[PDB]
């Protein structure tokens, strides 16, 4: 389902691939052994930063390792994200809603109304909320008990 | 202070300050960890 590193030509071909299609909560395995990380290693992505293709742009906790480090795109091969278990049945890529019992959604409204509709784009490392992208304000986090499936 | 609120601030709209951070961890604390590594000229890992 996804591309490795031999897939493509040079080092920074392949960064840019993983950077377009990594998310925080997907699984990865390290491609490439980084300081405290060796090959193989497996992790789930915590947090993503957006500075140079060659910055620490990744945090993963990774499982040989026993806990969290950053490491670069080049060292990363995406595996996918865990199957839904928030008993919510919402899942990447459904359209969502604020729940119109919300007054005020817990990171607040930014741009989003009651009658806004996104997609869901993860779920967040905490394991209670999920970030959306909304047409009126992308990377939009939502706690998930807010949160419903637009019908 | 070494962070600005309106620069860290993980909500979908800046809080005015961070007493008021709704989040469960405060976005303060990552933040000057972050700092503090950066004035000490470590990289994200410390190293
Ligand atoms: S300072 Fe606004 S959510 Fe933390």
């Amino acid at each position: 389902t996804y591309k490795k590193r031999a897939d493509f030509l040079s080092n920074d071909d392949y960064a840019v691939y993983v950077r377009e299609n990594i998310q925080v909560g997907m699984m990865v395995r390290c491609c490439r052994a980084y300081e405290e990380v060796c090959e193989g290693d497996v992790g789930k992505v915590i947090k993503l930063d957006r500075d140079g293709l060659h910055d620490l742009n990744v945090q993963c906790d990774w499982q040989q390792k026993g806990g969290t480090y950053w490491v670069r795109y080049i060292h990363v091969e995406l595996i996918g994200y865990p199957p839904p278990s928030s008993s919510s049945h919402i899942k990447i890529g459904d359209k969502v809603r604020v729940k119109a019992s919300v007054t005020t959604p817990k990171y607040k409204w930014g741009s989003v109304t009651h009658q806004s509709v996104g997609v869901v784009k993860a779920f967040s490392a905490n394991g209670k909320d999920i970030i959306v992208d909304f047409p009126q304000q992308s990377h939009w986090t939502g706690l998930l008990s807010e949160m419903e499936l637009v019908p | 202070d070494p962070c600005k609120v309106e620069e860290v601030c993980r909500a979908n709209e800046p809080c005015t300050s961070f007493a008021e951070c709704v989040c469960d961890e405060n976005c303060e604390k990552e933040a000057l960890y972050k700092w503090l590594l950066k004035k000490e000229g470590k990289d994200k890992n410390g190293m």
